[PDB]
RNA sequence: AUCCUUAUGCACGGGAAAUACGCAUAUCAGUGAGGAUUCGUCCGAGAUUGUGUUUUUGCUGGUU
RNA sequence: AAUACAGAGAUCAGCAGUUCCCCUGCAUAAGGAUGAACCGUGUU
């Protein structure tokens, strides 16, 4: 019908000797090297091209994924862990961000500093296996550390530090909003914390 | 003009690109359609893009039209069970007057040092309890075990549906095996008084009323029970004696007579399967739990649905009556024991043990003592011992390679036996 | 639907059968399936399976209805998933399917997929 | 955040084949197509039937 | 039938297109692995 251009041949280092396409074959012959080699290259620069454009779009298109709102699913699998010692930094760092990474509810306490504690997680069960996998197999509670204080660094030996998971399981709701790690003094406001939340029990002596 | 213009229409791309750009852009917007047009909503890999086209290639091939055009009873009868609700109540009433009056006894001595002592060597004693030997019974996991009033022996139940009677004890070997008609037994119960008989409920929906002779391995059918389509999971005997409650699968417990093997009471209300049902020590109510995770009270001489309890996201698989009577406690698929005391009602309710992971199948209660320990056993291969007061976990057990069934415990509290699926049967210390 | 089979049991829910069948797929494509009775029959006998799937509504559904007391003694979970039309599609064939065993390799790249679901199925089982 | 695996889609670059590729208001077909066997058992998806094109399909360029 | 005639009547070459197959990209789906020192109920 005539709304497209007729297609002119595709040319290579290979193809190039014997296309006689009217355009300055044997006549110049640089000329038509730096054609068909400028040829080849934009052909590939649109590969290239249509690569990158496509990256960039999904990138903006992640983000009404980042608009979309959760909507609640009806069940909630949990876990729960318990543990001598948090007083490791890195290991209170790594729990803070997987928290925030993988979209976990849930909360974490403990007793003042080198008082033992608990860990309290809720989503999707894909969720909470990964984060599973990582209080457990990845990360090392028995390793030792050298911590800062307000004059400087010391040692610290963990190694009678320990975890172990309790249970895991499902609940008609999770009333935590955030994950929401905290101290407290006393084995009590500890439980008023959960107390909150309705979830006194789920801390064991 | 035209003829370039209705060639171009006339072609099928062409013609569905047309139709494309007139469908609206969204997951969602695009979804709803295909759902209401019946076509499956999602395909195996697609991005949102690849999806909207398939609508338009679906709205194309039909020649459908656009988006535009597309878019309580109270039952007589039955006098005769009516004669049985006035005994319960005689027996019912008196029994509770002297249970409260029991209990009230109780209260006076209080001497906290004494009971706060008691505690303490219940759960060293709980701390303690092992092995003593393992044993056998079939090739199919064990169902249900149950021990008699006298405690010196056991029934064991394999989804074979068929029942081995063991010495407390020794558990070596056994007394008698018989291959009942049944082939997957769900719940094994001894009748309080004689030690005479047994009853069985299992897959085929018969119940058996089993004489049990003497020394003898001569188990005799006393009777068999009619009326049940499907399975049936639990199978109790009323506290009193006279009466046999059967609770199965389709949305039906039953109430039977022991002597004349009668339907006492058909009675319905829960909407998937019932997967069991217990009797509360006074004999006046039974709770049914459930598979749609409601646990449901039922006053038995009114006939009346008392009060329902919502706790469970999963299915109710046992439900375990207190001694005492004024609490329950049930289990169930979602790794959590409640307990309801009925007394408090405006603001007690339900203390939440968190127990187990992997389901939970049978909780039982220390018979003697009024009731203070709680036992449990879910698929997590462990078995839990619990007080009653704070519910606190005291302590737990591990001697099963595989998963547990069922558990039943020795009414002095001397003795724990617990079934499995790696088929022994385990006898605690 | 139409009444389940009261024989079905364990009946997997909507839940699980998204998750199930997404397994069979995904085990299909690295051939470490098996698919129809037969070959499922076949692969209990030498021991190399992890779970049967069968159809629910598999008409007359007797003609499955060995599979259970097979896998009972060779201690092998198994659930019924609501239509066979269904399963057909996920063993990669045009037609219906009412049966199929995933079978064992421990190098595979699946193996978390199936732990998985192996542990939800066991669940059912009570 | 990096990295890795499988499937599907568009695509640069490199090969092989067109006695090959399809189509059917049509028969069956994991509720077992079609084969192998050391005879103990072992593999498991297409086979019929009618048909279209197949030393070629579309498109340009030279020279007379 | 007699006659008039006119009277024996294109080749070299290129590219894409169907079909499988490998290499390499980006996407979409599911899946995994590992790393990131910090802890939200009376003067203007
Ligand atoms: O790339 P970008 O920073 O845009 O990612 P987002 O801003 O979309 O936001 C939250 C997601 O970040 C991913 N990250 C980021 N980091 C640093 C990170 C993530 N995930 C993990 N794991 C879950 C192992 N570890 C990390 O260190 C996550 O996808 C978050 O959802």
């Amino acid at each position: 019908l005539g709304l497209l251009p007729k297609p002119e041949p595709k040319v290579k280092l290979s193809n190039m000797m014997s296309v006689f396409e009217n355009d300055q074959n044997i006549t110049d012959p640089t000329a038509w090297e730096k054609v068909v080699k400028d040829q080849v290259d934009l052909r590939k620069r649109k590969h290239l091209e249509e690569n990158e454009r496509r990256h960039e779009d999904a990138i903006k298109r992640r983000k009404e994924a980042v608009n979309m709102n959760v909507e609640k699913p009806t069940v909630y699998h949990c876990k729960v862990f318990q543990f001598k010692n948090l007083q490791n930094p890195k290991i209170r760092f790594k729990l803070k961000m997987n928290s925030k990474e993988l979209s976990l509810k849930g909360l974490c306490l403990r007793i003042r500093d080198d008082g033992p504690g608990i860990i309290i997680v809720v989503g999707n069960e894909k969720s909470c296996k990964f984060y599973e996998n990582l209080v457990m197999k990845r990360i090392k509670w028995n390793e030792d550390f050298e911590l800062h204080t307000n004059t400087g660094d010391i040692k610290m030996d963990m190694h009678n530090n320990s975890i172990s998971k309790t249970w895991e399981g499902y609940l008609q709701d999770c009333k935590f909003k955030g994950w929401f790690m905290k101290v407290c003094n006393d084995q009590d406001s500890l439980l008023r914390t959960l107390g909150q939340f309705d979830s006194e029990h789920f801390y064991s002596p | 003009n035209e003829s370039t213009a209705d060639i171009l229409k006339q072609l099928p791309h062409e013609r569905l690109q047309a139709v494309l750009e007139k469908i609206p852009e969204e997951d969602l917007e695009v979804r709803r359609l295909l759902s209401i047009l019946k076509k499956p909503e999602v395909v195996e890999n697609e991005d949102v893009q690849q999806r909207r086209i398939r609508l338009a290639e679906i709205l194309m091939v039909d020649e459908i039209d656009l988006e535009n055009i597309n878019n309580d009873f109270f039952t007589p009868a039955t006098s005769e069970l009516i004669f049985a609700r006035r005994f319960l109540i005689n027996y019912s009433l008196e029994r509770s007057r002297k249970r409260l009056q029991k209990e009230m006894e109780r209260h006076q001595k209080f001497n906290t040092r004494q009971e706060l002592l008691s505690r303490r060597t219940e759960l060293q004693r709980m701390a303690n309890l092992e092995l003593a030997g393992s044993q056998l019974v079939s090739t199919k996991p064990i169902s249900a075990v149950s021990l008699s009033t006298d405690d010196m022996v056991v029934a064991t139940g394999s989804w074979a549906g068929d029942l081995q009677v063991l010495n407390s004890q020794t558990l070596q070997p056994l007394t008698q095996k018989l291959d009942s008609h049944v082939g997957k037994i769900g719940a094994i119960d001894w009748h309080p008084d004689s030690n005479n008989q047994m009853i069985s409920c299992a897959e085929d929906g018969l119940i058996k009323n089993f004489q049990y002779s003497n020394e003898e391995g001569g188990l005799r059918l006393l009777g068999d029970l009619v009326g049940h389509e499907r399975r049936i999971s639990d199978v109790k005997y009323h506290p009193s004696g006279k009466f046999i409650g059967s609770a199965s699968h389709d949305m039906t417990w039953r109430l039977w007579d022991a002597s004349t093997h009668q339907e006492l009471l058909l009675q319905e209300g829960h909407d998937k399967g019932v997967f069991s049902l217990s009797f509360q020590c006074d004999g006046s109510l039974v709770c049914s739990g459930g598979m749609d995770s409601l646990s449901m009270l039922w006053d038995i001489r009114s006939g009346s649905k008392v009060m329902t309890l919502a706790g469970h996201s999963k299915p109710i698989y046992t439900v375990a009556w207190s001694p005492n009577g004024y609490q329950v406690a049930t289990g169930g698929g979602d790794g959590i024991i409640n307990v309801w005391d009925i007394r408090k009602r405006d603001e007690g309710q339900l203390n939440q043990i968190l127990a187990h992971r992997n389901i939970v199948t049978q909780v039982r209660f220390s018979k003697e003592d009024g009731g203070k320990k709680l036992v449990s056993c879910g698929y997590d291969n462990l078995i839990n011992v619990y007080s009653s007061d704070t519910w606190l976990k005291m302590g737990s057990l591990a001697g099963h390679t595989d998963k547990i069934i069922s558990l039943d415990i020795s009414n002095n509290s001397h003795f724990l036996v617990s079934g499995g699926w790696d088929r022994s049967i385990k006898l605690w210390n | 639907m139409s009444a389940p089979n009261p024989k079905a049991f364990p009946l997997a829910d909507a839940a699980l059968t998204q998750q199930i069948l997404d397994v069979v797929q995904q085990a299909a494509n690295l051939r470490q399936l098996k698919k129809g009775a037969n070959e499922a029959t076949k692969t209990l006998n030498r021991g190399i399976s992890e779970f049967i799937i069968m159809a629910a509504d598999c008409e007359p559904i007797e003609i499955l209805l060995h599979l259970p007391l097979l896998c009972e003694d060779k201690n092998v979970p198994y659930v019924f998933v609501p239509s066979r039309v269904a399963l057909g599609r996920a063993c990669g064939v045009s037609r219906p399917v009412i049966a199929a065993s995933i079978t064992t390799n421990d190098a595979s790249a699946i193996k978390t997929q199936i732990y998985a679901v192996k542990d939800k199925i066991e669940t059912l089982l009570i």
